[PDB]
């Protein structure tokens, strides 16, 4: 039997329990359960996640990457979700995606990516470098 | 969400955060204040002042109060000879006392054993008594014996490696993996042999001394004697170690059962001694008394590997460890007889009967078997290796197999091996490296028609012994 | 260039297959007999070359040492197709050339006449063994054994000087099996 | 086509040729016996066998015609199947020589 | 591990050496 949720903005969702137990935190808060935390959109991107991952086992992923080759701010959003309401193999996933998305970037290349500033003093940031170098390849 | 970001930093290794650090002060922050997230550093090589400031990064963020954080891996090497003194000095000077190094690799090839050991001892920053696994490419001494010191100082410590890249002029319960390896040219004696002869090492799991030279004016090192003092030893490799003898090891073997379980062995003498045949006498003190218990079977009963690559080992000797059942085959899994001079197959005209090997005999023993290794294996010519044709059916388990460096076998052999081979669907992986009589269309046809999923015909190969991964004998 | 060399070769196949005097195509006709009797060579004369299209013509005498090779070519491939069935081999064939241009004495011949077609006459005074000439080597490198072939047309050759992908300063050799060879022989005109 | 793939089967019907023609056979035990009583008795014979063609046509046409044309692919697997018969008589690699109606060669 | 990469050692007069008997 298939159990009736409620997402953080109101509307109702039914899947398969395993797939909602896929959140752990499931099996405590509360066949019904409101989930306060998680937007609609994001609640239908865990829902298709999980309904892709029925079967998958849990004790780098080609699907996850192109499944979430997404909007920076929503996917971001995603990492904000899945946490306050655990759902870890999310969070395996966001840190493929964002470790992926980062891995060769400079800082002003991460200040255009993340749509950030250079928030130092930058003689200070001068400095650090200037004091931080057996980082050096 | 500042509580779950060294989940995500973690994925992303310990210099790279560190430039990540860069990109704003807040991140600056948000990596800085997660000490744990750092668990390896890479230090290799580097130079003094870059190392002052990794040194002046940890006195600055690691230092703490809480006696908390530990670091898993780190390896340290100077780019400069006289700078190994100077970044060594500052390591044992400096390091914050609160902090725990798990695992130090320093790889330090200029300083001495003693010298490390003085640094220890009066650079006083004490987690080196506490760490878990250390290794020391290092300059020997022989005229002292600082090394035993250093387990006597660091009794938390499991795994050892020392690599004796150069020379210069009771209970160890804690141990679990020794690798000694030496520079043969270099060293020209055995540095932890009053320590094996003398000690005992009563959980130690593997054991690899590889390069070191036997003395000629102790039988009891000759005979492997000190060897009894290591039960439970489930994997030995030994390998160059000019003055041993695969002889006095298996009058070891021979003679007691020194071993309740070995999963693996792997013996590789350099220089060409006389024959060893399997020394089946089981002598009687009188008829009126028992005949001598032999301990090649309950001794080589569990071996998975066996290795005896370079050990004039006769090919009868082998049969017998086989039609006396010492070696199991139920649970054998690889052979390596690479570079036997004292092997040949049935189908030679030219031979003495006890250089035989009945590899019918032996397939059909050990036939579950998955990765043979026959490289250097001369005698292995196009004749030879019908026998390994019709002796398919009883090497079902074969997965990889090494032939490379074989001068003589040409891609005919090779050819219908995989053919009759296919009868069995590819052979796995195949090594024909340097065999210069493989005409090139053959393998391009083996490549083309698929009868290996992988096979390597760098013929400009010259040797086998890639370190680490075939053999742990120094360069 | 290729693409070039693939239009001269269509237009000399179609010199070969078109070109017709009085009802009978003669150089299919000759092309045929020749191959029955096993020589395997076709006799062009340059007056029909010039009447079929001059701008062929004006191609080969620019550079016959470029041309001539490619005209061969035509001629295999038409060679095959009006001798062996298409989809149920023959070397390469020799161009001969029959000419009626303004001989030039032997005495004359210089600097303006290299690498142009030219027409004289003497008597021979000398004729040299049949030595043996490459049109087709099969090569390896010495190292890595990468194997590859190079085609030859002998109108003016070399190995490679390094490995088409280290492999060592000078690294090519023939295999000589798979090789193929023509004679050449000298002849002094007098 | 690769060499290689095709040496097994021609190994064995140059052995099969040699096993029929056996005057071959008898000739390689004469050198054999020959050479051996020489070395004892204390010039020697080579380890050389001359093959009609005629006989390897009349045997086999393919590898007859193999030898003619092709010898560098049928020559080594010939005189392998000899050696392996020389070997298989009792107690050195062994060469072939050829005679008769080479026709256009 | 590392396998060996070469170094040039060199010799000068020196104070221990000029101590020396
Ligand atoms: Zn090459």
């Amino acid at each position: 039997s298939n159990v009736v949720l409620v997402s953080g903005e109101g509307e109702r969702f039914t899947v398969d329990k395993k797939i909602a137990e896929r959140s752990l935190l499931l099996k405590n808060y509360l066949i019904v359960m409101p989930v306060p935390n998680v937007r609609s959109s994001v609640l239908q991107k865990v829902i298709e996640w999980a309904e892709h991952h029925r079967d998958s086992n849990f004790p780098v992923d080609s699907w996850d990457r192109e499944f979430l080759k997404v909007d920076q701010e929503m996917l971001y959003e995603i990492i904000l979700a899945a946490n306050y309401l655990n759902i870890k193999p999310l969070l395996d996933a966001g840190c493929k995606v964002v470790a992926e998305m980062i891995r060769g970037r400079s800082p002003e290349e991460i200040r255009r990516t993340f749509n950030i500033v250079n928030d130092f003093t930058p003689e200070e940031e001068a400095a650090i470098r200037r004091e931080n170098e057996w980082a050096e390849d | 969400p500042i509580e779950i970001l060294p989940i995500i930093f973690q994925r992303f290794t310990t210099k790279e955060l560190v430039t990540l650090s860069l990109v704003c002060n807040k991140w600056r922050d948000k990596i800085l204040y997660h000490l744990d997230c750092f668990q390896e550093f890479n230090l290799a090589p580097i130079n003094f002042k870059n190392f002052v400031k990794f040194m002046d990064f940890l006195q600055q963020n690691f230092t703490r109060t809480y006696r908390k954080y530990i670091l898993s891996q780190v390896k340290v090497s100077s780019r400069i000879t006289s700078e190994e003194l100077r970044i060594t000095q500052l390591l044992f000077s400096k390091m914050p006392k609160c902090i725990n190094i798990e695992r130090l690799i320093l790889s330090m090839p200029t300083l001495t054993t003693t010298q490390i050991f003085k640094l220890m001892v009066r650079g006083g920053t004490d987690f080196f008594t506490r760490l878990l696994e250390l290794s020391l490419m290092i300059t020997y001494r022989p005229d002292k014996q600082h090394e035993l010191e250093i387990l006597q100082t660091c009794p938390l410590l499991k795994k050892i490696e020392l690599i004796f890249v150069n020379s210069l002029v009771v209970i160890y319960s804690e141990l679990e993996k020794i690798t000694l390896i030496c520079d043969k040219k270099k060293i020209k004696n055995f540095p932890l042999c009053r320590a094996l002869l003398r000690g005992q090492f009563p959980l130690l799991q593997k054991l690899t001394i590889t390069g070191v030279t036997f003395p000629m004016n102790n039988q009891d090192i000759m005979n492997f004697q000190w060897l009894l003092n290591f039960p439970d030893l489930k994997e030995l490799w030994i390998e160059d170690n000019d003055n041993c003898e695969l002889s006095k090891f298996l009058q070891l073997l021979k003679f007691s059962n020194v071993w309740k379980n070995l999963e693996k062995l792997t013996f590789r003498e350099n220089k060409l001694y006389p024959i060893v045949n399997l020394d089946e006498d089981q002598p009687v003190t009188n008829d009126d008394e028992v005949p001598s218990m032999l301990f090649y079977k309950e001794n080589l009963q569990n071996l998975e590997k066996l290795d005896l690559m370079g050990t004039s080992i006769s090919g009868s000797a082998l049969t017998r460890l086989c039609e006396q059942e010492y070696l199991d085959g139920r649970k054998l899994r690889s052979l390596n007889i690479g570079n036997c001079p004292n092997i040949q197959f049935p189908n030679n005209h030219a031979h003495t009967a006890r250089m035989i090997l009945d590899v019918n005999a032996v397939l059909k023993r050990l036939s579950k078997l998955e990765e043979i290794n026959l490289s250097h294996l001369s005698s292995l010519n196009d004749s030879t290796m019908k026998s390994f044709i019709i002796n398919v059916p009883f090497l079902e388990n074969l997965k990889r197999l090494d032939i490379s460096h074989n001068f003589e076998i040409t891609g005919i052999s090779i050819y219908e091996f995989l053919k009759k081979f296919q009868m069995d669907q590819p052979l796995a992986y195949l090594n024909i490296d340097g065999c210069s009589q493989v005409s090139h269309i053959t393998v391009n046809m083996i490549r083309a028609q698929n009868l290996v999923t992988q096979v390597d015909c760098v013929y400009e190969r010259d040797v086998w012994r890639k370190f680490g991964i075939n053999s742990y004998s120094y360069s | 260039n290729d693409d070039d060399n693939t239009e001269i070769i269509k237009s000399f196949k179609n010199f070969i297959l078109e070109f017709r005097l009085d009802s009978q195509f003669i150089y299919r006709d000759q092309l045929r007999n020749n191959i029955l009797v096993k020589n395997y060579s076709l006799t062009v004369n340059m007056e029909h070359l010039i009447g079929y299209n001059e701008d062929i013509y004006k191609k080969l005498s620019d550079e016959p040492s470029d041309i001539i090779p490619l005209f061969e070519t035509a001629i295999t491939q038409v060679a095959k197709r009006i001798s062996i069935l298409s989809r149920a081999s023959l070397p390469t064939f020799q161009l001969i050339l029959n000419s009626n241009a303004n001989q030039i004495p032997l005495r004359d011949l210089d600097s303006e006449h290299v690498s142009k077609i030219v027409r004289l006459s003497g008597i021979i005074i000398s004729t040299s063994v049949l030595s043996s000439r490459a049109t087709y080597l099969s090569i390896m490198c010495r190292n890595c054994r990468h194997t590859t072939s190079i085609t030859i047309n002998n109108f003016n050759v070399s190995l490679p000087r390094s490995c088409l992908s280290n492999c060592g300063p000078d690294p090519y050799i023939i295999i000589h099996e798979s090789s193929k060879f023509i004679d050449q022989q000298f002849l002094k005109l007098q | 086509f690769a060499p290689d793939a095709v040496f097994g089967d021609r190994v064995r019907r140059f052995q099969e040729f040699l096993d029929t023609f056996t005057s071959y056979r008898d000739s390689v035990r004469s050198i054999q016996v020959y050479n051996s009583n020489n070395a004892a008795n204390y010039n020697i014979l080579p380890h050389r066998i001359i093959i009609s063609l005629d006989d390897l046509r009349e045997f086999d046409r393919s590898f007859w015609s193999g030898i003619l044309v092709e010898p560098a692919y049928f020559i080594p697997p010939a005189e392998k199947a000899l050696t392996d018969l020389a070997d298989s008589m009792d107690d050195h690699p062994w060469k072939l020589s050829f005679k008769g109606s080479f026709g256009a060669h | 591990a590392i396998t060996a990469r070469k170094r040039r050692p060199q010799v000068k007069l020196t104070a221990e050496k000029l101590l020396s008997d």
